RNA sequence: GGCGUAAAGCGCACGCAGGCGGUUUGUUAAGUCAGAUGUGAAAUCCCCGGGCUCAACCUGGGAACUGCAUCUGAUACUGG
RNA sequence: AAGGCGGCCCCCUGGACGAAGACUGACGCUCAGGUGCGAAAGCGUGGGGAGCAAACAGGAUUAGAUACCCUGGUAGUCCACGCCGUAAACGAUGUCGACUUGGAGGUUGUGCCCUUGAGGCGUGGCUUCCGGAGCUAACGCGUUAAGUCGACCGCCUGGGGA
RNA sequence: CUGCAUGGCUGUCGUCAGCUCGUGUUGUGAAAUGUUGGGUUAAGUCCCGCAACGAGCGCAACCCUUAUCCUUUGUUGCCAG
């Protein structure tokens, strides 16, 4: 649904230098310009559309989707995409064991809810005001970390990651839990732990917004369908 | 040789004294001997009864013994039969007119003296101490205790090397002064020696 | 329906300022009476907690073994770190001729007729890893037929 | 089965005997492979049976004795 | 080749590598025994001898101090020719060949582009570090393998005794 | 008699700021992480970061006393008018 010169305009073909690249990306690199590899958008387009087709299958049948990017550049874009398709997001640090130790993270989901109940609706005025500020910065921290999954309740069914090494931990937890992985795999990453590899740049805000808007699209289209 | 007695340290804050009377120095130690002899007698008689706390109070030269027990049916018997049997010997010991009231112990699994005596009776009839400590903790945390710690000590399974063991479930803040820590201690006189049992139960903080 | 066997318990230690702290390790293996086998290794201050952690990890991380009727399919070898292990398919009702940890893992594996031999170190953890690797890489006539792109009858 | 550190690479090298040897064709048939014949004593072991009331035991037939020799062939491999 | 080799000049001399071609046509690899080389210390004969310095002497230190420290100081260290034939003689890793993802350098050639600068693109030899698969008891090795294989040789078989 | 058969109680390191667990992950494993790092504090005190997330005993506070004020009651206490 996205053409090659669309990707070339957003900056998907860019990548990293030739002293940081993974030799597993040899079947995805077109050439090398200015001592920088170039991502073959000829193989990017049909793989990104195969990923969006499987995304349209799962979000058609109301699978749970978790968007994972904490690059401090796609944090707002991955939030706006997960609130577009009312899916779940991780914009700040992936906690170690967020999926595997779900039964422990659940007790902080409940703590974030009870603190939100107490302060907005609960009007949890009338405490020791030093505790009212310790409750405030706890609830701010927990909403800043676990707010994107606070309505998820169970394990998600597919994980879409912007960078396979900035978020390599979530890859391992999904590989353990059998959850399929959709990922924007740059030249400096390992394409083995990812079930659906999408070559492309990772730091470009236009390309991250292109990827996320195309996923929040084929999910909203599969939900409405 | 380290820890203070949590009742005696909580006696001014959240715990009441088990004897609440007044006397001058002339009749103080005599009243306190009479209280000791009656707690001795009532414990020997109501040993099979799950008695926890004998509260003694004497207004106007008339002793009033309030027995807290988990079952009053075995302490009373028929209506004024065994209570009256114990009342006439209380009045014999104290030398004053007596009065016996019985306060029922709701939830006997949440009372340290009852748990410690159940463990002691189990160890006396030769059960595994770890099973007894498990059942005391599971029953207390089920019945709603915010935290229990049990501890046995010495000659466990007839071993010649005495060691101590302790279990803990929930939070038991001993240094928190407003914590309602029910603490008591029993002793099992086995054929291999004496096994000491301690039990702390934290129900929660009194916000006075 | 998943039969469960503990192989060996062991007391380990950890020396600290106060002295020696003892702990217990438990090596358990589970299986469904068929190719689904899985082992676990738990450790705690107490033996029932260690067996329960071991059975917990063993019930997951199960592995699938393409068995024959009740025996293996070809003479397979397995190694892990001290334990070269040979095992061989055998005739009907000759029993499980196997040593120590391998008897428990093949019994919950649902095999019934093997000829095994554990060379090298017979540490139960590494030899049960070597048997899991041998049964996992044992391959069927169907898998080799689809692999070579021929029929089973062309393979014989 | 091993040889960095647990026992174990000569201090290094040249090099005779010895071991091994790229690729193609032709030829040989030595090795090799197949078949046949002779032999490989009997007993023993094994198989199928028979006989002592059963068994041990005794025993019939067979297979086996994985070997060697000669001859007839084969020529991929190794050798010439 | 190892041991090892450090001002500069000359004489004699060995080896390596590169570029195009030309040529011989398997002439090759390894190697018991054997032969040769083989640090320092040491030995022999003949020289030489500044410094350093075993030994030794004196002074201190110390309970003692046949030591460390100090002041001296002889063989020796140096040269020629012989002998010895050993070292933690170590990469504690035998030689030869083949294949197997990468990255940053160092050194030494060489080809091409307009060298439009000391650049840009390659292609050989040697070498250092990190590290992937794989291997390994682990530590770690990791295209210069301790990975995957082939050929030949040497060696090991509990610690002492030895 | 046996404190070297024991309970209980007590000293001590030491009112030192430390000691651990659950699940998760790493390692064949003993174990590790957490509990480390950057700052900071009396303090494993707090903040940030982090394959850890949490929790417990302890670090603190809750107790008593002293230090200022207010209200109430003034004898056996007080004496400004
Ligand atoms: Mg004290
Ligand atoms: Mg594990
Ligand atoms: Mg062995
Ligand atoms: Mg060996
Ligand atoms: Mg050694
Ligand atoms: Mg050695
Ligand atoms: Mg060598
Ligand atoms: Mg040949
Ligand atoms: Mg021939
Ligand atoms: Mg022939
Ligand atoms: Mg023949
Ligand atoms: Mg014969
Ligand atoms: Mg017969
Ligand atoms: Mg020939
Ligand atoms: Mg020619
Ligand atoms: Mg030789
Ligand atoms: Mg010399
Ligand atoms: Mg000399
Ligand atoms: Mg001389
Ligand atoms: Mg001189
Ligand atoms: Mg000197
Ligand atoms: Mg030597
Ligand atoms: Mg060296
Ligand atoms: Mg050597
Ligand atoms: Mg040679
Ligand atoms: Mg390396
Ligand atoms: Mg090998
Ligand atoms: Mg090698
Ligand atoms: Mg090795
Ligand atoms: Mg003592
Ligand atoms: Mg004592
Ligand atoms: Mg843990
Ligand atoms: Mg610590
Ligand atoms: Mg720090
Ligand atoms: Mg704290
Ligand atoms: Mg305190």
């Amino acid at each position: 649904t996205v053409s090659m010169r669309d990707m070339l305009k957003a900056g998907v073909h860019f990548g990293h230098q030739t002293r940081y690249w993974n030799p597993k990306m040899k079947p995805f690199i077109f050439g090398a310009r200015n001592k920088v590899h170039i991502i073959n958008l000829e193989k990017t387009v049909p793989m990104f559309n195969e990923a969006l087709a499987e995304l349209n299958k799962i979000a058609s049948r109301k699978g749970k989707i978790l968007f994972v990017g904490t690059k401090r550049a796609a944090s707002e874009a991955v939030k706006d995409a997960a609130l577009s398709c009312d899916q779940f997001f991780v914009n700040h640090r992936w906690l170690g064991g967020m999926l595997t130790n779900w039964k422990t993270v659940r007790q902080s989901i409940k703590r974030l809810k009870d603190l939100e109940t107490q302060s907005q609706d609960g009007t949890f005025d009338k405490l020791t005001k030093k505790e009212a500020l310790m409750r405030t910065r706890e609830l701010e921290k927990l909403e800043n970390s676990l707010g994107g999954i606070k309505d998820m309740g169970g394990l998600p069914d597919a994980l879409f990651v912007i960078d396979a090494d900035h978020e390599h931990i979530a890859i391992k937890e999904a590989n353990n839990l059998g959850i399929p992985v959709f990922a924007i795999v740059d030249t400096n990453s390992d394409p083995d732990g990812v079930d659906f590899v999408i070559p492309g740049n990772d730091d470009a805000i236009r390309a991250v917004t292109l990827y996320l808007g195309a996923v929040a699209a084929t999910v909203r289209e599969g939900r409405s369908q | 040789g380290q820890k203070v007695h949590p009742n005696g340290i909580r006696l001014g804050i959240v715990k009441p004294w088990n004897s609440t009377w007044f006397a001058n120095t002339k009749e103080f130690a005599d009243n306190l001997d009479s209280d000791f002899k009656v707690r001795q007698y009532l414990t020997k008689e109501l040993a099979k009864a799950s008695v926890s706390r004998i509260v003694i109070e004497r207004p106007a030269k008339s002793i009033r013994v309030t027995i807290h027990t988990a079952r009053p049916g075995i302490v009373i018997g028929k209506k004024g039969e065994d209570v009256e049997k114990l009342r006439k010997v209380v009045a014999d010991i104290a030398g004053v007119p007596a009065q016996i009231n019985i306060a029922e112990v709701r939830k006997p699994e949440l009372d340290a003296k009852l748990v410690a005596d159940s463990i002691t009776s189990q160890l006396e009839r030769r059960v595994m101490f770890r099973r007894a400590m498990k059942r005391a903790v599971q029953n207390a945390m089920r019945l709603g205790a915010k935290g229990i710690k049990v501890e046995v000590s010495g000659r466990l399974g007839g071993a010649e090397i005495a060691r101590t063991e302790w279990y803990r479930e929930g939070r038991v803040p001993l240094h928190t002064l407003r914590a309602d820590i029910d603490y008591n201690t029993s002793e099992a006189h086995t054929t291999y020696g004496v096994i000491g049992v301690k039990v702390w139960i934290f129900k929660g903080e009194i916000l006075g | 329906e998943l039969q469960e066997k503990l192989i060996a318990v062991n007391r380990v230690s950890k020396t600290v300022k106060g002295g020696r702290i003892f702990s217990f390790t438990a090596l358990t293996v589970v299986g469904d009476g068929n190719g689904r086998v899985g082992f676990g290794y738990g450790k705690a201050r107490e033996v029932p907690a260690a067996i329960q952690k071991a059975m917990e990890k063993a019930r997951r991380n199960m592995i699938n073994v393409a068995l024959n009727n009740g025996t293996l399919q070809h003479p397979v070898k397995g190694v892990h770190t001290g334990s070269r292990v040979f095992m061989q398919p055998a005739s009907e009702g000759t029993g499980i001729i196997a040593g120590g940890a391998m008897r428990a893992v093949l019994e919950v594996a649902g095999v019934h007729n093997v000829l095994a031999k554990a060379y090298g170190s017979t540490n139960p953890i590494n030899v049960v890893r070597a048997t899991i690797d041998g049964l996992e890489n044992m391959n069927s006539p169907e898998m080799v037929a689809a692999k070579r792109g021929k029929s089973v009858e062309e393979i014989l």
